[PDB]
């Protein structure tokens, strides 16, 4: 009984250490008949058009385009302001503003009060 | 004193004969890599003379030659610093590139770009030769950044290897955390000291304060792959084993080591700075032996022992020993490129094969290469009267005789112990024991260029201590009397650690299997740091800009606030205005409310 | 292992590829283009060996000698050189010296 | 090491403080003790170009080991006696440290003898 | 290294020859080890790691399993190497 | 030259994959030939002692336990080839490969540094314009009504047709370009 | 000023009456001859500006941004030839002709001695760009980058406009001498905080502010290759020119208003950089990076210190060049396969050597490899910063380490790699394009050697 | 040609060559050779220069400006007199930064040359660059980018008031 | 075009229609859930780093290890071979992370104890004529320094 | 049996 492999989201669980790999139902090779019959209708239309010696050109991948609409114009039609949405978006577009104005607010504070009271070094600070 | 000024700054000019002459028809024959060698000779001989000038009465000089510019009160000027630092490390920078160029030749003679990899070759040793003679802050920071970008790319050199590619990146944003600091430290010295002169800041800074020599070690912490910052090294190795042996092993690395031996004055006044200094030099010593020693790839281990070596100048110069720490630098730079010569030697005979399990029973199968690191490692190991005794058993004694803090020496001890073990690792599984090599024997180490190039590093790892040691003078008091096991303490920690290290590697041979220890796992896996450090704030970073930076803020939020809500208001009220109802009987009643409301309100 | 017609396709695409590779070699001629600088023999041994020696430090070194003599004396403090340590010993115009009369124990 | 196993380890008050030493004044005991009396010059020092921390009570040795050492050259094995000289200087000023490290250690045990003499 | 066609034959052989298991006299380019020869499963994987060892390339497993000949095994050899001779 | 994959892994072929490993991690682990020998001898007979088990829901078991003993067991730097996906020299020659289309755009003073290679080219250029046609016929022809179900692709049946979609296997670039 | 200005104005009657084989090659050579006249305005005399007459006068800050223009015409005719070879004659007359006018403009902007001139042209400029934008752009959204473009300009322009001509009304003159002298301190009032921003927030519109930064991205990516280059080269710096000016009337206020614009670029830079990171478009992820670095130069202006204005200045026509040199790289690969997806072409160094080494200088200029000025005036710009607050520095840093991080991702990505198998469209890179990167490359490290004339004023 | 009052040297003391061993000294022969081989042709190619230059000797001269009225005798809105101020003023900054230049050269050189005693040995500079750096920045610094003469005079003013509230 | 992204499906039919624009089995598609993010309709692919696909596969995409038409991870750039990776690692990673983190802080403890108990020798101070080298340290000369006395011992 | 090596144009 050796000590067990907890999977995490940046390591994953290993296929052979899966426990569904080894609890096979005839619909689950029927799915993995199916995937593999998609994989193998893309993979021969990419083929026909890669090997064509008339082609000139890119081969248009429609995935890649839906990839680059998903991820550039498609985020703000699908949008919808929610208690998540809005919450996550004060705080990660504010919150951070406010806390870097504090912090740099009163470092200036206290810089300008030392100077005021004499009491700061700028002894060769002559180049600023 | 009139010669030394004008053979030094030759020195530097020659090396840049060859960049201007790529762009001649030389580039393209093959010509071009002999050219480069020669030159670079040419160079040693020469910076030869300025230091028997130094050896025979200290003729240290400033050249400002160029006059850059002149911000208000502040000049730029390009100045350079020969000093004995830079006296000194010319010579040896030179003599290691040629042995490395000239083995570069055979080692790399199949490449097809060869004559782009000696360019950039020399395009390094330029840059850390402005490194090393800088007497202003932006010089070295230009040879500062020089060296890192000439790291990247030869890093990168097959540019198919992804794993290349993401090393190279790898070494460029660990020296870039460590250029932060840089910048701090330049920051901080024109501000308060209004220069950037390393003269001007000498003499203003009588008690200089924490956080430019806080900045100053983050940045050497980031070249010398300290910790924290140190996996960049190991993953350096992807390169070209002369890459790796010119820069990640003697030469570039050094660069973190000296920038804060140039600031060896300022580093005096501030004690907590020594102590944090000699702290992260103990750290990568311990665990980057530790780390080698269950390494199975003979690259990783040299490239652990290089990173080793730098903690331990790092701790010479906590113990305020300076001068120490150069030589240590000096002799390093000789026996570790011999050893990565010996391993890329090994590596092309075995057929690209750097896994030592794979390579067995080359004691007799090469001799001159077997005999080389055998030299190395002894000097690596502090074998007396040999290269590492002068400067590594010195190193031990100051360390020692010295107010210090106790689980640092206790660390350098044990990292000594450690790097004994794994000279025992490379030495026993490579050349000890019976042939594990595919079968096709391709042994051939009867190349001029390599048996040339791997003797004069020879000859410097067995003389060139005694040679250097005796001709500088003295810069430190020495420990004269010391107890006995004081005075042998790295000799019986050596041997030590050679014992166990000797005991273990025989116990393989048993016929008995057991699981891996946990202590062997974290050893292996690198003190898992690369597993979860090069993943956890990654994905963090990346899944943060595109989940928030990049969609929940600028293309959602700050278009919801100010385009998008008023564009609606705007089409709202056009829909509002724009009734599209047009009926007299409607409109004319809003005249009436509109005549009776400005009576009232406008009298 | 394969199935038969995996065998006969595999064996179709070997014979196809070894003949593309067999189809990659050259023939016996590289054509070139068709004298620019005479050299006849001209001793690479040393002639070319002093003539290397010479442009690449003897012309760099009168070059930046000359630099080096306009820089200095273009601009004050373009070189400073460490003072020389100057152990009691003979000066060449102060001609200064002094012993520390060795007040000390000689015995060791 | 041994004297940092008595100062942890043992009681800390016999043992001295590197940092305080030294707590006693010198006229305690030792009836009579004469001026450690520098040999070389402040002068010939910082013409020498002597560093700071070697600009101590046997920077002379260390004079004569530069000059024998500058006219020396090219030979650098000339000067191993003058070497041998400074060494022992310093070995000798080493041997003194101790001395008043050991005499920190006996006078604070008289200390404590007397504290246990007021019980 | 050309590491010529015949090169490659000679040594699959070579290693073939060396295996306890298949009897040397009988061993032949065509001899198909799971029908010609006695050779079972674990045994292709053995010998196809001995291949693999002895050349220094390794043969991924899905094409590992499908030699089930030494000619077979000579020809992938040639064809990942580029030996067209 | 990759063998098209299979919908799932028969539990024979995933026994022979954990075999596999198993060898090579203990190879890794047992650097030394001999005690290599003696614990793959070994292997072969815990293999060997469930070789024949009757219920395969047993055998499954046991496949399931030989994993996790290999995950614990898996040697933390287990020997990779030099070649192999993971080693040193993985894709370390792919920036010398150069597509063969390359070829086209040259100018003609460097086409003409190399004639004769230039019309072995053409020669095999009207090839395989002239087989597309008869090579798309084909795979109509054999491809079932629902669609392609495996990536394996028909040999030539007939003398004087090329093998259907050979163009890029044939002409890939040499594994060793230089 | 006239000297560069008449013949720039008779470029148009050229251009318009030349054969129509000879647009291009007329354009570029007169363009190329008005920079090298225009090279003598470089020459400023350090106490005092170069007053040519009423309307016009030059000095160390407005000799390098007009020098820049100058060169940056002949760079963009270059780039535009390729792409507008279908059009008719009449619309490639008319595509140069915005591209004049924009010049002509952008030159009397920079030498105007009025500040109502300087808006009325400065806002003139829009006209141009927004034509080239809306009807030389190749996608749909052209439309709407336009419109975001003209309306986030106007809305910043028209209270400037107001505050200008209040500001008439009460000094009684907006030329530039007469304010600088007479210049009296702002009280920190309501009325005087709003004219405070209205004065400013033109200019933060025009330098990509975090939050005023949207129309940026989608003008970059939907605009032609020449309009980039103008957007990034000069329009851009429109905005950092017209800030230095109108800092002088508001001298006491910006200390209490900075603040929120301050924290915003010096937070927006390191997210802006973060975008560049993940960023799926390589024209969006140089303009992203080119928003990071107008922050860093809007920090520089508000601190209002004599180093953060001479590294404001640097960083402008480093910028500058940069940028437009980074759309010319990407605009080529762009051509060769008409799509601007990072990943869909891979390891271009094999197929386009010289290329990747244009490439490659790029990035490194990018990422303020010294002794580039983009590091002179990164660094400067740091250093007045740390002197305004020692905690500068850690924001500082990690924008230069992301930006190191980006350059370099996107130098990997496009030139390193297997090559992308299907594209079989890329052909050996034509002269034109190795000669618009050198054109771009030389003059700025050539700048190095003598950075005084780009160092501003106040050097 | 530089004055020695501006640009001070301690005057040189280089000790005696004194050679206590008979090997013959690399150093000596090498800078003989080098001597022979660079130094001599080099000064033969100066001296003819010097010749040609000599052959065409011209002057040129450095400008005076004679001293204007200050901002502080300049009336309000007089633009005359505020621009021939201000353009003084400017010129007296420029004047002041090389001042400060000079002296941080003397600070430079004097580090440089005394070597490990830079700390005792330069003092004297160290003091000189500190009365300087005080009086520049409280004469110049923090007026801001925009700069001016009139900034500087209520700097001033700023400054005595405080004084006479020191005062009391 | 019905080929780009869509909103999030809501009907089955809109699901069945969206698992066959994006070229991916029904029951396999998954869409993000709709809580505003903006996914919509694109499917939630397994967050498995590039890394962990099998490389002997001949991919369309040798260098990113992805085939044509498969439809392409939402974070895709971030999974990269040359960035983020997912691989499965030989020990756990919680416990990767404590033995890091914990021979860290130890060696920090240590060394923070070490601070409390330095080593030294058991010598006294160096001693230094001229006052400890007041002048040559930079004293003032024109102050007086207190007159330091080393006696022979 | 020198093997032809594929380069891109480099006229150009």
């Amino acid at each position: 009984s050796f000590p067990k492999y907890k999977p995490s989201r940046l390591a994953t669980l290993p296929a052979t250490l899966d426990p569904a790999e080894y609890d096979i139902s005839p619909e689950t090779r029927k799915a993995q008949a199916e995937r593999l019959a998609i994989r193998s209708r893309l993979k021969r239309e990419y083929l026909l058009q890669y090997n064509d010696p008339n082609r000139l050109g890119v081969i248009e991948d429609p995935a890649l385009i839906r990839w680059t609409y998903a991820r550039s114009a498609n985020i703000y039609p699908n949008f919808r302001p929610t208690p998540k949405t809005s919450l996550l978006g004060a705080l990660f577009g504010i919150g951070p503003l406010f806390f870097w104005y504090y912090v740099f607010k009163t470092d200036r504070d206290k810089k300008e009060k030392l100077i005021q009271e004499g009491k700061l070094d700028q002894t060769f600070n002559i180049s600023y | 004193m009139n010669p030394f000024a004008s053979l030094t700054l030759t020195t530097l000019i020659i090396l840049t004969i060859p960049i201007m002459m790529s762009n001649s028809n030389i580039y393209k024959t093959n010509l071009y890599p002999n050219y480069v060698k020669t030159t670079v000779s040419y160079a040693f001989t020469l910076s030869l003379v300025p230091l028997l000038m130094f050896m025979h009465t200290g003729q240290e000089m400033i050249i400002s030659n160029w006059h850059w510019m002149t911000l208000q009160t502040v000049e730029l000027s390009l100045s350079f610093k020969m000093d004995y630092f830079s006296v000194m490390f010319i010579p040896v920078a030179l003599f290691v590139t040629w042995s490395i160029m000239e083995f570069s030749m055979w080692y790399m003679h199949s490449d097809p770009f060869i004559n782009r990899f000696f360019k950039y070759l020399v395009l390094f040793l330029i840059t850390m030769m402005i490194l090393v003679t800088a007497n202003n802050l932006f010089q070295l920071f230009i040879g500062w950044e020089g060296v890192g970008i000439m790291s990247f790319l030869l890093i990168g050199w097959w540019h198919g290897r992804t794993d290349a590619n993401t090393a190279a990146l790898q070494a460029i944003l660990y020296n870039r955390i460590g250029d932060i600091g840089f910048v701090l430290s330049m920051a901080w010295f024109l501000t308060h000291s209004n220069a950037w002169d390393l003269q001007q800041i000498f003499m203003l800074n009588n008690e200089c304060p924490n956080m430019p020599l806080i900045g100053l070690l983050l940045a050497a912490a980031g070249k010398s792959a300290q910790f924290g910052l140190h996996p960049w090294l190991p993953s350096a190795m992807e390169g070209p084993t002369p890459v790796s042996a010119l820069l990640h092993s003697s030469t570039m690395v050094v660069a973190g080591v000296f920038l804060l031996i140039r600031f060896y004055p300022l580093m005096e006044t501030n004690k907590l700075v020594q102590t944090m200094t000699l702290c992260l030099g103990a750290i990568t010593t311990l665990f980057t032996a530790l780390c080698a020693i269950t390494q199975n790839d003979i690259k990783k281990i040299v490239a652990f022992s290089t990173s080793s070596q730098l903690g331990l100048m790092m701790v010479t110069i906590g113990i305020n020993q300076p001068h120490l720490a150069f030589l240590h630098i000096c002799m390093h730079a000789f026996f570790k490129a011999m050893l990565f010569m010996c391993s890329g030697s090994i590596i092309h005979s075995l057929n690209d094969e750097q896994d030592i399990r794979k390579m067995g029973g080359l004691y007799k199968a090469m001799p001159f290469t077997t005999t080389a690191l055998i030299i190395g490692s002894l000097a690596l190991t502090g074998m007396p009267y040999l290269t590492g005794f002068y400067s590594k058993d010195l190193i031990i004694e100051a360390v020692n005789m010295s107010y210090t803090n106790a689980w640092a020496l206790l660390m350098t001890l044990i990292a000594t112990s450690l790097t004994a073990a794994y000279s025992t690792r490379i030495i026993f599984f490579a050349f000890l024991g019976k042939p594990r090599f595919p079968p096709l024997v391709l042994i051939n180490e009867n190349n001029p260029l390599l048996i040339n190039s791997i003797k004069r590093l020879l000859i410097g790892s067995i003389f060139a201590g005694f040679i250097i040691s005796n001709n500088i003078p003295p810069m430190t008091v020495p420990n004269t009397t010391m107890p006995l096991y004081m005075k042998m303490t790295a000799l019986i920690v050596t041997i030590m650690g050679f014992m166990l290290a000797l005991e273990l590697n025989n116990t393989t041979y048993y016929l008995k299997f057991k699981y891996p220890s946990q202590t062997y796992k974290f050893s292996n896996m690198l003190g898992y740091y690369p597993s979860i450090m090069h993943r956890l704030p990654t994905y963090h970073n990346l899944s943060m800009s595109q989940k928030s930076a990049s969609s929940l803020l600028d293309l959602i939020w700050l278009e919801t606030i100010l385009p998008k809500t008023t564009s609606f208001i705007q089409m709202k009220m056009s829909i509002m205005v724009s009734n599209q109802k047009g009926l007299i009987k409607l409109y004319f009643l809003s005249f009436l409310i509109t005549i009776m409301i400005s009576m009232t309100l406008f009298n | 292992g394969y199935t038969p017609d995996e065998k006969l396709r595999l064996q179709q695409l070997r014979e196809l590829r070894r003949r593309w590779l067999k189809d990659q070699e050259l023939s016996p001629r590289e054509p070139v283009l068709p004298l620019q600088d005479g050299a006849p023999w001209v001793i690479y041994k040393t002639y070319r060996h002093s003539i290397f020696a010479v442009t690449h430090v003897l012309i760099p070194v009168w070059i930046i000698h000359y630099y080096l003599k306009y820089h200095v004396t273009a601009k004050p403090y373009t070189v400073v050189e460490r003072k020389p340590r100057i152990f009691p010993g003979d000066t060449i115009l102060e001609t200064g010296e002094v012993i520390p009369l060795m007040k000390e124990f000689p015995d060791q | 090491g041994a004297h940092l196993a008595r100062r942890y380890l043992g009681d800390a008050s016999k043992e001295p403080d590197p940092l305080r030493m030294p707590t006693f004044p010198p006229d305690y005991g030792f009836p009579e003790r004469k001026e450690r009396e520098m040999v070389a010059t402040q002068q010939e020092m910082n013409d020498a170009q002597l560093m700071l921390q070697q600009r101590d009570y046997c920077a002379h040795y260390l004079i004569q080991l530069l000059k024998c050492k500058r006219d020396s050259f090219p030979n650098f094995l000339a000067c191993k006696h003058e070497q041998h000289d400074w060494d022992y200087c310093e070995h000798l000023d080493y041997v003194k440290r101790m001395k008043e490290f050991e005499r920190e250690r006996r006078l604070l045990q008289r200390k404590k003898r007397r504290e246990q003499r007021e019980a | 290294p050309p590491l010529t066609l015949e090169a490659i034959k000679d040594r699959v052989l070579y290693v073939l020859k060396l295996y306890d298991k298949i009897d040397p006299e009988k061993l032949s380019v065509n001899s198909h080890f799971m029908k010609d020869l006695g050779l079972d499963s674990l045994d292709q994987v053995e010998i196809i790691m001995a291949m693999e060892d002895e050349f220094g390339f390794e043969i991924p497993d899905i094409d590992a399993e499908k030699l089930m000949c030494p000619q077979e095994i000579v020809d992938y050899i040639a064809d990942k190497k580029d030996v067209y001779e | 030259a990759f063998s098209a994959p299979a919908a799932y892994l028969t539990h024979q072929q995933k026994v022979l994959r954990l075999y596999k490993r198993a060898l090579r991690h203990l190879e890794s682990w047992c650097v030394h030939r001999d005690k290599y020998r003696y614990f793959a001898c070994l292997m072969r007979a815990r293999f060997d002692e469930h070789k024949n088990e009757k219920d395969m829901v047993k055998a499954t078991q046991l496949l399931r336990q030989a994993e996790e003993e290999f995950w614990y067991g898996q040697h933390p730097q287990p020997y990779i080839f030099p070649e192999s996906p993971g080693g040193t020299s993985y894709e370390r020659y792919e920036c010398y490969k150069v597509p063969e289309w390359c070829l086209d755009d040259w100018h003609p003073s460097e086409k003409a540094m190399y004639p004769d290679y230039f019309a072995k080219r053409e020669q095999w250029k009207r090839l395989r314009r002239e087989s597309w046609e008869r090579e798309v016929k084909q795979l109509q022809e054999e491809t079932p009504p629902g669609g392609p179900r495996t990536e394996a692709l028909p040999p030539a049946r007939k003398e004087g047709d090329l093998p259907p979609l050979w163009w890029h296997i044939v002409t890939r670039p040499r594994e060793r370009p230089m | 000023m006239l000297k560069i200005i008449i013949p720039t104005t008779m470029l148009l009657p050229m251009t318009w009456m030349s054969k129509h084989n000879m647009i291009w090659i007329n354009a570029t050579v007169h363009s190329l001859l008005i920079s090298l006249i225009s090279l003598s305005l470089l020459n400023q005399l350090g106490e005092n500006s170069l007053n040519f007459s009423l309307t016009f006068f030059s000095d160390s800050l407005s000799a390098p941004l007009l020098v820049l223009t100058t060169w940056l015409l002949p760079l963009m005719l270059m780039a535009s030839q390729s792409h507008l070879s279908k059009e008719t004659t009449t619309r490639k007359k008319l595509y140069i002709t915005m591209l004049i006018l924009l010049q002509l403009f952008l030159i009397m902007t920079f030498t105007a001695t009025e500040l109502i001139l300087f808006y009325i042209l400065f806002e003139a400029t829009l006209v141009p760009t927004l034509i080239i934008i809306t009807r030389w752009g190749n996608q749909t959204e052209r439309l709407n980058a336009g419109l975001y473009f003209l309306f986030y300009t106007l809305a910043g322009s028209l209270p400037l406009l107001v505050a200008l001509v209040y500001i008439q009304n009460t000094t009684g003159s907006l030329n530039f001498l007469i304010i600088h002298y007479w210049s009296h301190p702002l009280s920190n009032s309501w009325s005087n905080i709003f004219m405070w921003l209205a004065c400013i927030m033109a200019f933060m519109v025009k330098m990509p502010l975090y939050g005023l930064h949207l129309w940026l991205p989608k003008a970059h990516v939907e605009a032609p290759i020449a309009g980039s280059m103008v957007l990034a080269a000069v329009l851009l710096k429109l905005g950092g020119y017209g800030m230095m000016r109108i800092t002088t009337i508001l001298n006491p206020l910006t200390n209490y208003m900075a603040y929120p614009f301050l924290m915003l670029s010096m937070w927006g830079m390191i997210m802006t950089s973060s975008i560049c990171l993940r960023q799926t478009d390589l024209k969006s992820l140089i303009a992203y990076s080119s928003v990071s670095h107008m922050a860093l130069v809007i920090v520089a202006i508000m601190i209002q210190t004599p180093w953060s204005f001479m590294g404001a200045t640097a960083l402008m026509i480093a910028h500058g060049l940069t940028s437009s040199m980074l759309f010319c790289l990407a605009n080529t690969n762009y051509e060769r396969v008409h799509s601007r997806t990072m990943i869909l072409a891979r390891g271009l160094q094999t197929l386009l050597p010289l290329m990747a080494t244009w490439w490659l200088m790029a990035s490194l200029t990018n990422l303020a490899l010294p002794p580039s000025i983009n590091l002179i005036g990164e660094l400067f710009i740091i250093t007045a910063s740390f002197s305004w607050s020692n905690i500068t520095i850690i924001l500082m840093g990690m924008n230069m380490m992301i930006t190191a991080l980006y350059s370099l991702y996107m130098l990997i990505t496009t030139q390193r790699g297997k090559y992308t198998h299907h594209i079989n469209n890329i052909k050996a890179s034509f002269t034109r394009e190795n000669a618009l990167m050198a054109l771009h490359i030389l003059p700025l490290l050539l700048l190095t050697l003598n950075p005084k004339m780009i160092l501003g004023p106040l050097y | 040609s530089w004055d020695k009052d501006v640009y001070p040297e301690p005057p040189r003391r280089t000790p005696a060559p004194a050679p206590q061993t008979s090997l013959p000294n690399p150093v000596t022969y090498l800078t003989k050779i080098f001597d022979l081989l660079v130094d001599r042709p080099v000064t033969l190619a100066r001296e003819f220069i010097e010749q040609q230059h000599a052959k065409n000797r011209y002057y040129y001269y450095h400008r005076e400006f004679r001293r204007v009225p200050d901002i502080t005798e300049c009336e309000e809105k007089d633009i005359l007199c505020m621009f021939e101020a201000e353009m003084q003023w400017r010129r007296d900054y420029k004047v002041d930064q090389e001042i400060v230049n000079i002296i941080q050269e003397r600070l430079k050189a004097c580090q440089q040359r005394e070597g490990e005693s830079y700390r005792q040995n330069c003092a004297k500079e160290l003091e000189q660059f500190t009365q300087v750096s005080k009086a520049f920045q409280d004469r110049y610094s923090d007026l801001g980018a925009h700069y001016s003469a009139r900034k500087c005079l209520a700097k001033q003013k700023q400054r005595m008031l405080a004084e006479r509230k020191a005062a009391k | 075009k019905d080929m780009f992204p869509g909103p999030y499906p809501k009907t089955p039919e809109e699901r069945a229609a969206a698992a066959k624009k994006y070229n991916m089995r029904v029951e396999d598609y998954e869409p993000y859930p709709d809580d505003g993010m903006g996914y919509g309709d694109y499917p939630k692919l397994p967050d498995r780093s590039q890394q962990e696909r099998d490389p002997w596969y001949d991919w369309d995409h040798p260098d990113l290890r992805l085939n044509w038409g498969e439809p392409i991870h939402w974070d895709l750039d971030m999974y990269i071979r040359n960035r983020v990776d997912t691989s499965p690692t030989p020990v756990s990673w919680n416990t990767m992370c404590k033995h890091l983190f914990g021979f860290v802080a130890f060696m920090l403890f240590m060394f923070w104890v070490g601070e409390i108990y330095p080593s030294y020798q058991p010598v006294g101070p160096k001693q230094y004529p001229y006052n400890d080298l007041y002048l040559e340290r930079g004293g003032d000369p024109t102050k007086e320094p207190e007159p330091v006395v080393h006696y022979e011992i | 049996k020198r093997l032809f090596i594929i380069k891109p144009s480099g006229f150009y």
